DNA sequence: TTGAAAGCGACCGCCAGGGGCACAATTTT
DNA sequence: TTTTGTGCCCCTGGCGGTCGCTTTCAAGTT
């Protein structure tokens, strides 16, 4: 249930609203680890919420991105070098 | 499922297009702005009264998202609550059954029966030879009103707090419990927690549809809500109760509070932020349910004994509360 | 006794010292201060999305003062509640008085009175009956059972839309009120006006911590809001129906309303946003009736507050009157 | 089986150098998704000769990676919009 | 898992850890396509492409065969990796080949693997002359006698073919090296392109290919690859063809060119390999370990199993299908 | 008969419509754009890492003509060989030798015959022993068995290494060969040199198509190249001995070999770079004292000491050691 | 019409934060 | 003696890879 994505999309004023607006979204269903990238930990139902923004935006003809699906077992060996390995507690302040 | 709490006075919130935004820093910088998803949240938090945009509120609120308020002290203030339930019909046998007071006797000796079990079921956890109380707690069952009731509440908690110095040790100090302000620190730390307690609870009504304000201890003639009282006795004991135990074992010894004008032993910061993570740690706790084996958490346990409750009442379901031992 | 409201989004709100600043500007203008006790709320209101000082709220829910949020428009989102409040004699009340029938038909018997006196007393203001009227009235209270009633406004209803076709003219047609789906223009603007009052109920309701979805005429189903509709009554007739004839005498054509195209009569959106341009013109004005200021948007939040005092208080509930 | 993996390097002459060079080598156990991206389906003796190597290479206190460890039946519920879906066949030109 | 290339206009250079292929399409004239390295096990070269000394040295670190072919698919040579070091297995491999005792009672197995198959293969593709002429084999006693039998069920074998192909080809007899009909030359094709997976299969068991048991060496011919090829040459080039001529590669290519010459068109060379590959990538039952090994896997599995028979005396049970 | 051989990593090969066309840079313009019929190969060499044209293979592939790549110094590589090679009567005699022990005495006996006349005709070129030398051999084909033999290797190699601290002087200490670990300096550089003669053989035999771990005296085992090893003693005693003398009154000395690290003595990687400068300068000598050849480097002259065996093996010729 | 590797040192498609300046009302039972 | 989100620019700036340029070349650790 742990959904990671990727979005590489040109520098078109047309394009580059659509990944400087998905940076906005994806901040609002998960967390960021690189440039082109999100980690979402996240339940279903969330997802439709969120499938259904995305294949409501994007010009498939000059836009690019695949997804990958994260269970437990596949996430603990995400071996790692510079960052830390995902967790999704609460959060305080 | 990944909870929100709030401490600084000066972080406001805004919308970006679909999440938030905290700023922090204060004109030491650009009050460094870090961002936050909402769509993944399920309840918030907040002590310092911090400054919110009305523009992003309506946005949580078309998500399920309650809003809840304290204050650095811990006390609960208030609630703001999302799109609420539309069932009259179970609203009224709440009412309906609450001047019937046969039916609301049936039901008080259970919250108390699955209260005060609670409580000598759990001080046989810390290791407490008789603190004499089943027969207290199967008392009730021979009481046949509410006011012989309310001062036997009363009893086992002055039973049951006499029985906490020596369960503690030396380094605090506790006779007893105090409406006042806490003459008394640690006091002060469960109307931390029997504060924020409220947040988990006062929602759960709101689920099922519930009036919190019309109970069957508490009558509600003091303006204070009562589905919650009657409903958060239960809990006093075993989650916020058992968690301070949990944390004056290895944590927050002494050196963490702080007086001041009033005695008033209020807590320090960066020492609240540790007080809580027991909390949604104590809420990622399952104990399987010792009913059947749901394996539920604690945080949903709530949230399935109110839904359990309206059953009691349009479907006629028993009301087990919860005892473990 | 006064209470408090904020219209702008323009508006800082802050506590100084254990009282209230309000900060506004405006047009030609700026920082408008303006110092506030308190002592003599009890209960707030913002309209707009202004900024608030979260020190506010913890001095007013510290102080039993509850917090709304709402739209310019009036639409209600949610709302601030602290911990002690006298809204649970309210709930009683409200709901003793949903089982002791003398209290809810001397209650429904005031809606209803107050509904068809302002259509009667609006065909006057458009002269249609030209009578001195009698409004049938009096005829409502001096019953003895609902459904001898509830029977009652299907017949005023029935006499009180046929007197519309002389009153439009040739260039609509209305002949009856047809709910969802109307297929006729002029009732979808009813079933959009009826429902846009839905909306500053919808939120008076909650200002005076009531159950909406408990009521004493509309019978209580399908978590049915009849606390609601049992106020809307006393204004359908005069907010929505003014409105429309207000508007349909200048403006709206049926260019502007979308024509059949598979059942349903929709506006343009560039209708719907003129629509407004009168309907929040009209809540920006009244009289009284003693003399008493009041918005049509504030008379109501009054209703439901008079409603709880009949409730918590025992006073009476006088319905508004031209 | 399926190795996932990620680089986002700074734009240092000094670490240019290690993410250009990174370049080269993954399109020598894999293939090229997105610009921080590559996807490499192999064995386990082939990823010891690739580990082995950047441990051997890398300065983590100023560099940042994640890998991501997929199964087939994690594969298949895989989903992309504006690229292929994965593939690791024999060659042909 | 493999890799082939078409174009001897093709340079192939070497980078850091991986390889860079340079197509020159002239709208640019060179085009480097990136190639990766490490996941190879095998390459296979058709035309005669340039290359870079420096990258074998970087291929046959690794353990990689190199093949050389022609655009016909005729069989060169191959430049192979590390060779192995063991010697006491090529010894009994001699040491057999002297002895023909010993060299009999192996080749009367590679032909029971051949013939098996091909009446296996003719109830394969469905028909009915060969079971009898397949045990037989064992009621002989020298090799003469039974070299002239393989060519008996060959020539047995291709004249049962055209009942089974149907009428738009055409078999009456069959060249090795002259392709006077297409599928001859699918034979030098796919006869020539086997050799590959082979000629490796013996470099890593450490056997030396010039020593055969039914192909005797005194023809520069390595035999321990042909004696081993025919019970290949059967079962993965002659069905691989035979499911590829249902609805493919039918006619309309071909090109007949070179009188006595029949090659192919580049598209269906291409399109030719992936059926290679399917038969590579098609696992079976091996009815004695019942399910694993796919067919590029059994090749190796046979030679390993073959020094076996020599160094630890076990049984060379030949592939046979049903 | 001749063969192909290229030193020079700038060579491109083509094909001019049935022979190659040899292309070099050479410094100084494009000189030499020679080119050369077939007929005359039947092997080529690549010893660089030079370009050539796919062309060229599948011209030279459909007549049998392997081909070799190798480093600038012969370090081999790999080599392309074709279908029809006759490589097969090859590995038989060098197999029908190895069980026809007379072949393989008759064989064994000319390897050490070659190495220790070269010892004797070294120590009279490094003077040590006397003037004429001519000792214990010839005394050899006058036997008839191994372990009669393999104790004379054993023999002359401490009669040959005890002879050496006269030789080499006082900076250095050398009391018999050692294996690895070496414990002495000089030890590691024959040790050393002595694989570095491994190569240079290494790659002969893959030429000859011969099984290098299918040998006559060192018995095959262990994965040993057992064909090569046969060969390096003939050139243990000129290319390996010659070298470190060479060097040794002149060059490297204590300053370099690492002091005793863990027991053994390893060179520095700014000597290594040095001792081949030496090396290969030696590659290119040999005027075959016997006038029989004079166009022929040591480096080339194994390629023919294996060509000659196989011939031995294929054609029953005779294999006389080279010598001086 | 000139052989290969690696190794630098510069031109363009991806990435984000940062700084201003136009906006602002919903049902359709 | 203070100020609410939603785009639509430029621009400064930490990424990402290709294209086009002078020196490399040789090895075992028996």
């Amino acid at each position: 249930m742990l959904y990671l994505i990727i979005y590489d999309v040109p520098a078109t004023k047309a394009g580059n609203k659509r990944r400087t607006r998905l940076f906005d979204l994806l901040s609002g269903y998960g967390k960021w680890r690189q440039f082109s990238v999100f980690e979402c930990f996240l339940s279903v139902k969330q997802f439709a919420k969120l499938q259904t923004a995305m294949e409501k935006l994007i010009k498939l003809d000059e836009d690019a991105v695949c997804i990958y699906v994260l269970d437990e077992n596949t996430v603990q060996r995400t071996i790692t070098y510079g960052t830390p390995q995902p967790e999704k507690p609460g959060s305080i302040i | 499922m990944s909870t929100l709490y709030l401490t600084q006075p000066d972080a406001v919130l805004s919308k970006k297009h679909e999440a938030f935004h905290v700023a922090l820093k204060q004109e030491d910088g650009s009050w460094k702005k870090q961002p936050i998803p909402a769509q993944t949240l399920e309840d918030i938090v907040l002590l310092g009264y911090p400054s919110i945009t009305g523009e992003a509120l309506g946005y949580a609120l078309e998500l399920g998202l309650p809003v809840h308020y304290l204050t650095q002290f811990g006390k609960y203030v208030g609630s703001a609550l999302p799109s609420e339930s539309r069932n009259g019909q179970l609203r009224l046998a709440q009412f309906r059954a609450h001047e019937d007071p046969i039916q609301r006797l049936d039901i008080v000796k259970a919250f108390v029966k699955g209260k005060v079990h609670n409580q000598y079921n759990l001080l046989y956890r810390r290791g407490q030879v008789d603190n004499p109380l089943k027969g207290r707690g199967k008392l009730v069952m021979r009481q046949q009103t509410l006011e012989q009731v309310r001062g036997i509440e009363g009893l086992a908690a002055r039973e049951y707090f006499a029985s906490w110095q020596e369960m503690l040790g030396h380094e605090w100090t506790f006779t007893g419990r105090f409406r006042r302000p806490p003459t008394d620190p640690v006091n002060a730390l469960l109307s931390f927690g029997y504060g924020l307690l409220r947040t988990q609870v006062t929602a759960a009504v709101h689920i099922a549809g519930l009036d919190p304000y019309i109970g069957f201890l508490h009558e509600t003639t003091r303006g204070q809500p009562a589905m919650i009282l009657d409903l958060m006795e239960e809990f006093r004991a075993l989650v916020a109760d058992s968690v301070v135990l949990t944390v004056l074992k290895q944590r927050e010894i002494q050196r963490q509070d702080f007086t001041e004008s009033l005695g008033a032993f209020r807590l320090t910061d960066s020492a609240t932020k540790t007080f809580l993570g027991a909390f949604d740690r104590k809420l990622s706790s399952e104990f399987k349910h010792p009913i059947f084996n749901y394996k539920c958490t604690y945080r949903r346990a709530i949230e399935l004994q109110a839904r359990l409750l309206a059953r009691h009442l349009q479907e006629g379901v028993v009301y087990e509360p919860l005892v473990i031992r």
